[PDB]
RNA sequence: AACGAGACUCUGGCAUGCUAACUAGUUACGCGACCCCCGAGCGGUCGGCGUCCCCCAACUUCUUAGAGGGACAAGUGGCGUUCAGCCACCCGAGAUUGAGCAAUAACAGGUCUGUGAUGCCCUUAGAUGUCGGGGCUGCACGCGCGCUACACUGACUGGCUCAGCGUGUGCCUACCCUACGCCGGCAGGCGCGGGUAACCCGUUGAACCCCAUUCGUGAUGGGGAUCGGGGAUUGCAAUUAUUCCCCAUGAACGAGGAAUUCCCAGUAAGUGCGGGUCAUAAGCUUGCGUUGAUUAAGUCCCUGCCCUUUGUACACACCGCCCG
């Protein structure tokens, strides 16, 4: 099956496992000691975020080329909440985003776009087809 | 099946308005069966055409109020079904018919207005009694789930129960008494 | 001050009474021997065959 | 999210019904035309509501800030 | 399960085991819950059990952890009174330091007698906020004589 | 509401009326196309109006005449 | 400060301050009385 | 407000009432497990949780803000 | 192009507002041919305040 | 007969009819390639995914914007002195979109602080025509427009998935919008490119909403005032904190007295985004989308307005006049 085809939710969960069960992709220090984006309050709750969002970016990379950092700090972006003056939108963190792209970048998954940016290369497509095809396989869907 | 739709799991035949002055003005079945209770709906466009609206979208339209529900609409479907499982849990009759029976059991008849702190004692239309009914419902629900642990869609199941089984325990129907109690009295 | 109650339907709309225009003059009939009719003042949206419920069907309107 | 739900439910029975009267006989499709139109119109006529225009003096098209005599 | 002794008495404040610990040690001040986030974290202990769940070796270690940062590696960006005016340390100051150290800084001002230790003395706004309809403590002034 | 007509529209489509009687008949979206030809209405609403007040004229001259 | 060159003994407390910060600019206000414009409750006049 | 003194964790009595009113309740949501026992509400959650995984009541419905379950799809 | 300014000078009376606006069309038309030919008729028959650019590789 | 109303102009809704487009696209296959069997099959042929690459392919459905068309109370039934017209219905994209413009007469309304518009009066070298410093922000109190909240129809942490109106390198005036690589927890820094713009930011990965975790009726993980310590950027200069970031402190507030404002359908309300001012910077205003109700189809009671009859000791016009 395609990636296209199956729910993404259970799919970033399977690839999350995926990630985490190699020993490869490896993580900066500072994993315990960081609040992931400007209008935050806290760390994120999940002990082992990174995989997760190493997932979903390489999702997101499956889904149009050349993304870069500027991107995908827009792709994590939401709202915040200034105190007791009204709400806007802010970015994600330039420096999580990038340590995740260069950590896929180590694991062949995704290589520097002629256009400069970030895409997956073509044995990337097919760990993300196989993870597609074994969720498909399992919820019977 | 094929051509009936029910709301994915509640047949909407077998459901009986046994008054005659309410039907017509509840749109239950037969030509009014949809699988959701969410169309776009001109319906506030002439003086009746808000008749011909299905009840459980006038229900899932009057439930998000109080300034934070705005808009809030498939925040307001998912309390609906949530809340008709119950139903069919605490009860084991067809939910539908309970709603009925609540809309039924808890618009008033006889009411009054201010003249000339004189009142004078008239008698409700049909369309005023459904939509009083509605009304009254919804804002047990909120005011029963405001501070407790229990949740919008509990509260609304509990309400639409005990109007159907006409208790004095819910808010619209100790709301209903009193109008027509004080409507008798300026009568 | 024992009476049932009495289905009546609505034959006719009159006019708006009320201070602020807010209720209706309508004439109905007895839903048992059609030859009755009676006016009454009604608060809602009444169209013209709605059926109405009467607590008390001894009463007539006057105005107001 | 949700305006574009209605637009895919209305162009596909907007497809099927044009697909069944150029390559199929013709009571073949206003037999399924009036199936969709008996249940829900806005599956074969879109409806024209739109936004209307913001006015000076309040926050949208017909409401006003507040008025303050004394 | 385990209905043990809950109710902790931490450095002179008293914690409650009712809760779960990274929001019941936020009872101590100058821990709030971006900070015990993260002494918890480093401590390696779990984030799920209540605070009475806690035999005595884990709260030592967690309050030792808490009292001495840098030593298990929580950094300087992260500690309420950086570069020390009077000592150039970095620390968390936690419980009863807290109020020395900001009564000793109000009195610094006022020592040499800068702006802010006058706004300090007489009570009002140090920041640069108006102050013609805000603060509002005082009664009523009556106008007719 | 409105859908009163002016003294714009009924004496021009009187006028109309008083000298093509013969090329008007009783349909509107050909007396549109008459009075389209015949005179010069510098608007399309206008020439709309004049054109359906003319056929409720002449739906009324096969009657009894009228007094203008 | 706009008026007056008021004087201070430059202690060494004082470092990486600015000499700005002390000499005030105006003088901290004891009130008076509410005059006739005070209240809404005070208007009128022969 | 009020004092609702609810219990962080079960004790003996209410634990095996926990378990003695399972064939009892015809809806079982959190709330209603809330007011009839003292319970923090939260630990609630953990006690139908566990009871679903030794098969002693049947998930009807779950939803982020609503979970529904009921006895043994009987009676 | 728009420009929404108070109606009056002196910030006096009710509030209202100017709603002003310019609008700028531009069309484009593509030849192949050579440039002399191009510069004989692009330069007659020009009667209003149009502009007229001409531009020797676009293609 | 003239003005005002209406007509008129812009705008929103409809055209598989016309005009015609690598600074917009669709489909087709020329393709070529990646990937997975996910289907018959083998994995190939057939298919399935592609904002992966090409076409001197065919076209204009979606995009753009011009010309025309189209709605007229035209058709049908009632009510109308059978007139002007009103109600209902069929057909339909639609049977009552929204604004711009606007009369005679007047007000001791606002503006001399928009003006090289301006009369008279004042000052004119010890200046009422320039630089440095302070103020316009000071706080017992009274009032107006507003922002955020009082939590479970919720807060937090992750995941997922959708816009539209705009603006963008400045002449005096020196500053614009940003991609992508690297560095830093963060604000931010360094390095190299595109754009005077349907061409680049940009397929504008917006928020609310949707899907899962933790909390549990406790001023609590609701709320975010006040205050301590540290780090950046703009600028000639940040103290009376310009703005921004980080750790900490954690006030009132549990739905609001007498009163009173705004609103009829893509409207109220929730929600975010642009323009204006802008070396720096929105709780303001001016526009745009997104989710989207309850209630009415009325009346003259309250506050006012229009037309006729009537009364008047008023005309500075009832906020009048006037007696002891
Ligand atoms: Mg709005
Ligand atoms: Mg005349
Ligand atoms: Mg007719
Ligand atoms: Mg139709
Ligand atoms: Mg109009
Ligand atoms: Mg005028
Ligand atoms: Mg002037
Ligand atoms: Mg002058
Ligand atoms: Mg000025
Ligand atoms: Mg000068
Ligand atoms: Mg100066
Ligand atoms: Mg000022
Ligand atoms: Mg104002
Ligand atoms: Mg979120
Ligand atoms: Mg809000
Ligand atoms: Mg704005
Ligand atoms: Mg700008
Ligand atoms: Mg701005
Ligand atoms: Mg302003
Ligand atoms: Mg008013
Ligand atoms: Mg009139
Ligand atoms: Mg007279
Ligand atoms: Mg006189
Ligand atoms: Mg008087
Ligand atoms: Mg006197």
């Amino acid at each position: 099956v395609t990636v296209k085809d199956v729910n993404q939710q259970e799919f970033v969960r399977a690839l999350a496992a995926f990630l985490k069960k190699s020993g490869k992709l490896k993580v900066p220090e500072w994993v315990d000691t960081v609040k992931l984006a400007k209008h935050k309050e806290l760390a994120p709750y999940d002990e082992n975020w990174f995989y997760t969002r190493a997932a979903s970016t390489a999702r997101h990379l499956y889904l149009r080329g050349g993304a870069g950092v500027g991107s995908m700090t827009k792709i994590y972006g939401g709202r915040q909440r200034n105190g007791v003056m009204p709400s806007h939108f802010s970015r994600g963190s330039k420096s999580v985003a990038r340590r995740v792209l260069q950590a896929l970048e180590g694991l062949k998954m995704v290589e520097k776009d002629q256009d400069w940016g970030r895409k997956l290369t073509p044995q990337g497509q097919r760990d993300l087809d196989r993870i597609a095809g074994q969720v498909a396989a399992a919820k019977k869907k | 099946t094929p051509d009936i739709k029910l709301f994915g799991k509640w047949s909407t035949d077998d459901v009986q308005i046994n008054d005659i002055s309410l039907q017509d003005y509840i749109a239950v079945k037969e030509k009014y069966a949809k699988y959701l209770p969410h169309s776009a709906g001109r319906y506030a466009a002439k003086r009746f055409r808000k008749a011909q609206c299905p009840i459980v979208e006038r229900l899932t339209n009057s439930m998000m109020m109080h300034g934070r529900n705005n808009g809030k609409k498939l925040m307001t479907v998912r309390i609906v079904k949530h809340a008709f499982e119950i139903i069919h849990l605490l009860t084991g009759e067809n939910p539908l018919q309970v709603l009925v029976n609540a809309i039924i059991n808890s618009g008033p008849r006889e009411d009054s207005t201010r003249i000339g702190v004189r009142r004078q004692a008239v008698d409700v239309s049909p369309l005023r009694r459904v939509n009083q009914a509605i009304w009254l419902l919804c804002t047990g629900a909120r005011e029963a789930a405001f501070r407790n642990i229990k949740t919008i869609a509990e509260c609304l199941a509990d309400e639409l129960i005990n109007a159907a089984k006409g208790s004095s325990n819910s808010y619209a129907i100790k709301k209903k008494d009193e109008l027509e109690r004080v409507a008798k009295s300026n009568r | 001050r024992v009476q049932p109650i009495k289905l009546a339907r609505v034959t006719k709309v009159l006019g708006r009474t009320g201070s602020q225009g807010q209720c209706t003059q309508v004439r109905v009939e007895f839903m048992d021997d059609t030859s009755r009719s009676i006016i009454r003042n009604v608060k809602g949206p009444v169209r013209e065959g709605d059926v109405l419920t009467l607590l008390e069907s001894e009463r007539e309107a006057r105005r107001l | 999210h949700v305006a574009q739900i209605y637009a895919i439910r209305q162009s596909i029975s907007k497809a099927l019904v044009a697909y069944y009267q150029k390559y199929v006989d013709e009571a073949s499709k206003k037999e399924i035309k009036d199936i969709l139109i008996q249940y829900d119109r806005t599956l074969l006529v879109a409806d024209p509501r739109r936004c209307e225009s913001k006015k000076f003096g309040g926050p949208g098209a017909r409401a006003r800030y507040q008025k303050s005599y004394r | 399960p385990e209905k043990f002794q809950h109710i902790l008495r931490v450095l002179n404040t008293n914690i409650d085991g009712r809760r779960k610990i990274a929001f019941a040690i936020t009872a101590i001040k100058g821990v709030g819950r971006r900070y015990a986030h993260v002494v918890l974290r480093k401590a390696d202990i779990d984030l799920t059990k209540r605070a009475g769940e806690l035999t005595e070796d884990e709260v030592e270690r967690v309050i030792t952890i808490m009292q001495n940062p840098r030593q298990y590696k929580i950094p300087d960006w992260f500690l309420n009174r950086q570069k020390d005016v009077k000592d150039g340390k970095y620390s968390q100051v936690l419980a009863n330091g807290l109020d020395n150290k900001l009564r000793e800084d109000l009195e610094r001002l006022k020592k040499i007698r800068a702006h802010r230790g006058l706004r300090h003395f007489w009570g009002l706004r140090v920041r640069g906020q108006h102050t013609k309809t805000t603060g509002r403590r005082g009664r009523t002034v009556g106008v007719s004589k | 509401m409105g859908r009163v007509r002016t003294k714009t529209v009924k004496k021009a489509a009187r006028v109309i009326i008083e000298k093509y009687y013969t090329r008007l008949g009783n349909d509107f979206h050909t007396n549109k196309r008459v009075c389209e030809e015949i005179a010069i209405i510098p608007s399309k609403k206008l020439r709309n109006k004049i054109a359906g007040y003319v056929t409720h004229l002449m739906k009324r001259i096969q009657r009894g005449p009228v007094r203008g | 400060n706009g008026k007056t060159f008021n004087q201070v003994e430059i202690k060494p407390e004082m470092i990486g301050h600015y000499l700005g910060e002390f000499s005030i600019t105006y003088k901290p206000v004891k009130h008076g009385r509410p005059g006739i414009g005070a209240t809404h409750s005070s208007r009128f006049i022969p | 407000r009020d004092k609702l003194n609810n219990l962080v964790l079960f004790d003996k009595a209410t634990y095996d009432k926990l378990c003695k009113e399972v064939p009892n309740y015809k809806l079982i949501t959190p709330a209603v497990v809330s007011e009839r026992l003292k319970i923090r509400g939260s630990l609630a959650r953990a006690a139908l949780q566990e009871l679903l995984s030794k098969g002693l009541i049947k998930l009807v419905s779950k939803h982020r803000a609503q979970v529904i379950y009921t006895r043994n799809t009987k009676g | 192009l728009r420009i929404t300014t108070r109606k009056t000078p002196c910030g006096e009376g009710s509030k209202t507002w100017d709603r002003f606006q310019m609008r700028i069309h531009k069309r484009l038309i593509d030849l192949h041919s050579p440039s002399e030919i191009v510069k004989q008729i692009t330069s007659i028959s020009i009667e209003p305040g149009v502009e007229v650019e001409v531009t020797i590789a676009d293609a």
